[PDB]
Formats: C-alpha cells, structure tokens, sequence
C-alpha cells in the first residue's frame, strides 16, 4: 500500500 | 464525554505518555477530550490528535483488509459478520473524527495551517469510510474530494511548498485519486509536481525545515515509484 | 455474557479471524465466549485461549513498563494516574483469565496434559500480577509458584521432556524464579536441567515434534545466554 | 526481557 502521513 | 472531568492539561500530557507507551486507543480518547474542552488546538496538539486517530484508524483498517481478502476467498455467516463488526468500529472511529472537525474545529481554525491541517483530515477520514462504502459510496468520494481540493487551493495560497502540512495533504490526496478515485494519471501527476516544486524550495530551508520537507518527498517519491 | 449468544463453533472460528487479523482483543473476547459455553476446551482451543490473552496482556505489560520507568524517573499526578490505569486494566485481563481458570476449566481437566496446560496458565496469570504487586504481593507470588509447582509435578509423572506444553511451562517458571522470586540460581538450574533432559530424548521424535521441542529449547538457551 | 511462551 501507498505511504500517507 | 468521560473525558469531561480531566483538565485540559492533564489530557494533552497523558495523550503524550500514551503514545510513549503505544497505548494509541488511550490517546486518541485524551486528545478527543481535549479536542472537547473547546479551546483551539496548537500545532502540537493537533499533531497529536491526527496521529492517536491514524493509528488506531490504521490498524483497524490493516484488519478490514485481512477479513475482507478472507470473505471474497470464501467466495457461514461467520467472516462476514466478523468483518462487518470490524468495519462498523472503523466506521464509528471515521464518524468520531469527522464529528469534531464539524463540532468545531474548522468552524474555528482562522489560521489557513490550523484550517489546511482539518480539511486534510476530514479528506482523509472520507477517504477511509470510501474504502468500505458500497454503494453512498459516490457521495463519500466526492465529499473527501472536496475537502483536498479546498485544502489544497488554501495551502498554495498560504503556504510555502516545502511546508510539510501541505506536503503530506498532497501526498494523501494523490493516494486518493489512486485508491479511490481510479484517477491514476492524477495522483501520478500531483505526486510529481509536488515534489518538483518542494525541490526547488529546499534552498530556503533551515537544517530542521529540510529535515521535514524532504522526508516527505521520500514519501512521495516511494508512491511514484510504486506508480510507475 | 456479551458472547453468550453466539454459537460455540462460531465464537472458535471468529477467534481464529481475529488472530490472522492480530485482533486480539476481540481474539480473546471469542475464547471468553467459548469458555463460557462451560465444554472442555481441544488442544487446538486451549492454544487460542492462550495466544489471545498472552498478546493482550503482553502488550499491558510494555506499556506499564513504559510508565513505570516515567513515572520513577519523575520521582503532577498524571504519570502515576495513568500507570495506575494501565495497571488496573491490566490486573483485570489478569482476573478475567484466574475466573475462567477457576470457573471451571482446571476442575474439569482431568487429563494430564489440559490440568498442565491451565495450572501453567495459573501461574502465568499470577506471575503477571506479581510483576505490578507492591506488598499481597507475596501472596501472589506463592500463588503463582505453587500453581506452577503442581503442574510441573504433573508433567513429570505423565508428559515426556520433549512434550512442548512440559517445556513451556519449564522456560515460564525459570522466568519466573529469575525475574519474580529473584532466585536466579533456582532459575539457571531449571532451564539447564529443562534444557538437557529434553535434548536427550530428541532420539525419539518424529519430525515435526522434533521442531516443537527444538523451538523452545532454543528459547531457554537463549534465556540461559542472557542470565550467564 | 526472557523469553516465555
Ligand atoms: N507527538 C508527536 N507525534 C508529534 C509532535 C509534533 C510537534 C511537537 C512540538 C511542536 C509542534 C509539533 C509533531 C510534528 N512533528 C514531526 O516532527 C513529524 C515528523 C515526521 C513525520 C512523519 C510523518 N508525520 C510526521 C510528523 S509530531
Ligand atoms: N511552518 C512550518 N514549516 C512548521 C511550523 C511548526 C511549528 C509550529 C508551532 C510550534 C512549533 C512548531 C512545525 C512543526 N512540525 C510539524 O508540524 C510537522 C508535521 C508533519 C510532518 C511530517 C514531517 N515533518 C513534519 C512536521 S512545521
Ligand atoms: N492458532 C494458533 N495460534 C495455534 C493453534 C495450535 C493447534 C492447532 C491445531 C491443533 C492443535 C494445536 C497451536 C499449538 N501449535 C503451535 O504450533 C505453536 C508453535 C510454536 C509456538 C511458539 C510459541 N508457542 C507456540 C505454539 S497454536
Ligand atoms: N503430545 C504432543 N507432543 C502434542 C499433541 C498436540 C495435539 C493434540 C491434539 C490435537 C492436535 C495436536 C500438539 C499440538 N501442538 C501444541 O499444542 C504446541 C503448543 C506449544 C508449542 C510451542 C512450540 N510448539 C508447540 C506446540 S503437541
Ligand atoms: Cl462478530
Ligand atoms: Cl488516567
Ligand atoms: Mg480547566
Ligand atoms: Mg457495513
Ligand atoms: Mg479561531
Ligand atoms: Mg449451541
Ligand atoms: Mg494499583
Ligand atoms: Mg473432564
């Protein structure tokens, strides 16, 4: 899964 | 709120010793009640509210994400309620969140950072009710749509890009238009001029600055990467 | 009873869901259910009765950790109050476990093999209730070695040196004697012994008893390692 | 911390 902040 | 009795101090320094101790169901309660005293928060504080909910938001979506896999394999009741009570706390947890920026902190941030920051969230708790929704689910998206986008329109008004606020809003909002828009071409395209145009800003940055902004182009990269 | 509706078959199945989703909260609520159901619990159940209360209560355990060495480091009332709620909750993870022990899974295990497995579980339980005690404490603390005596007593009499629910309960109460009734010699002795003994009995296992025992042999090996 | 199983 993509990267989130 | 159980919360209500505490002081206001007394929640934001246990809302730290609870993510000192990985306790990130305690801190997203403390800095709820926080969030309930009324007051505005700090930059501090609202980084601590937007982590305990990620956290514990994340966690319950890793395991949507394990029982869902199981119930389309299998295609008794059994995973299927099971994932279903899953979904619906992930749920209650998105509605809470949703339910203080509404109650009212968006209302109150005058600050474009205070705001930015909770129309980001508010994008990104839509996006998580998108990822369970079926169908209700249009309304879901277009509704975190519209949150990014007024952030974002804010954030390039008011802030510098490099700024890391609007960095990781444009990092989340092109993982939407991946996950959750089907747009792929978009969140390529975001994700590229983002990083692109902090680049070219990291001249400015002190050692501490740099240090935050290029941690998120690492993050952006990462996806592009991931992408393409 | 918040499970007592749910079937038995459905309550196993949603706790072997709940791991694989490392849900373990709800893991160990499932196996409260079944308990519950007042039947025997399998093998295979008695393991998941385990994992599930082990993963909460361990992580109880490293967040108290985490705020006791805040807390004695400090030395307002947050840092204590917040232990103490941890502690609390913990110590009633601790009760809920001794309840079900005690109502009534050891006095219906007449076999040797679940008698050891929940007499190992008793003095765990204790153990983990010795660990926040302060004195009560020493009550707790023979509680937990005679629970652990008796079993150990049992395993001798019926259960090979390889058997890995004999080993287990070995390796726990070393830790016990190092960590809890600070007799590290007693400890040191115990695993060595433990160790040895199930090592030359290796000759006679199949291939994959042979891997249950060399795992936890290898885990009082390290043990040994640490504490030499 | 010791291992336990
Ligand atoms: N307790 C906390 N978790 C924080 C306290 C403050 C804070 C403290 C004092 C004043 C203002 C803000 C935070 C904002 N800072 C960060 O460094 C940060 C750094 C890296 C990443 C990567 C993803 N997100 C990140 C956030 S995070
Ligand atoms: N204008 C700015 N550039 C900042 C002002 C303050 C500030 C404001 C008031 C008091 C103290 C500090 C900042 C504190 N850092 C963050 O919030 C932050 C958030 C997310 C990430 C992800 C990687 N790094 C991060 C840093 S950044
Ligand atoms: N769902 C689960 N967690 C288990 C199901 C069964 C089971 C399943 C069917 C029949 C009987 C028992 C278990 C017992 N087996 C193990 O292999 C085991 C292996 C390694 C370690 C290391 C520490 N503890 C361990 C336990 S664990
Ligand atoms: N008599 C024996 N040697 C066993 C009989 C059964 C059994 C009994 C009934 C049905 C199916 C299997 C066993 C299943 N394994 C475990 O319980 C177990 C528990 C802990 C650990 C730690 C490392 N490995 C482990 C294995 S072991
Ligand atoms: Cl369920
Ligand atoms: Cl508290
Ligand atoms: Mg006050
Ligand atoms: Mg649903
Ligand atoms: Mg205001
Ligand atoms: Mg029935
Ligand atoms: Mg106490
Ligand atoms: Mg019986």
């Amino acid at each position: 899964f993509p990267a989130t902040v | 709120g159980a919360m209500g009795s505490m002081e206001r101090a007394s929640l934001i320094q246990k809302a730290k010793l609870a993510e000192q101790a990985e306790r990130y169901e305690d801190m997203a309660a403390f800095m709820k009640g926080a969030v309930e005293k009324g007051e505005e928060l700090s930059c501090e504080e609202r980084n601590l509210l937007s982590v305990a909910y990620k956290n514990v938001v994340g966690g319950q979506r890793a395991a949507w994400r394990v029982l869902s896999s199981i119930e389309q394999k299998s295609n008794g009741p059994e995973v299927r309620e099971y994932r279903e009570k899953v979904e619906t706390e992930l749920q209650g947890v998105c509605d809470t969140v949703l339910g203080l920026l509404d109650s009212h902190l968006i209302k109150e941030a005058g600050d474009a950072e205070s705001r930015v920051f909770y129309l980001k969230m508010k994008g990104d708790y839509y996006r998580y009710l998108a990822e369970v929704a079926t169908g209700d689910k249009k309304r879901i998206i277009d509704s975190a749509r519209s949150a990014y986008q007024e952030a974002m329109d804010i954030s390039k008004k008011e802030m510098p890009p490099t700024n890391p606020i609007r960095l990781g809003l444009a990092l989340n909002f092109s993982v939407f238009h991946y996950e959750i828009a089907n747009s792929p071409e978009e969140a390529i395209s975001l994700a590229k001029t983002t990083f692109d145009e902090a680049m070219a800003d990291l001249h400015t940055l002190s050692e501490d600055s740099y240090k935050d902004s290029t941690l998120i182009m690492q993050l952006l990269r990462d996806n592009l990467t991931l992408w393409t």
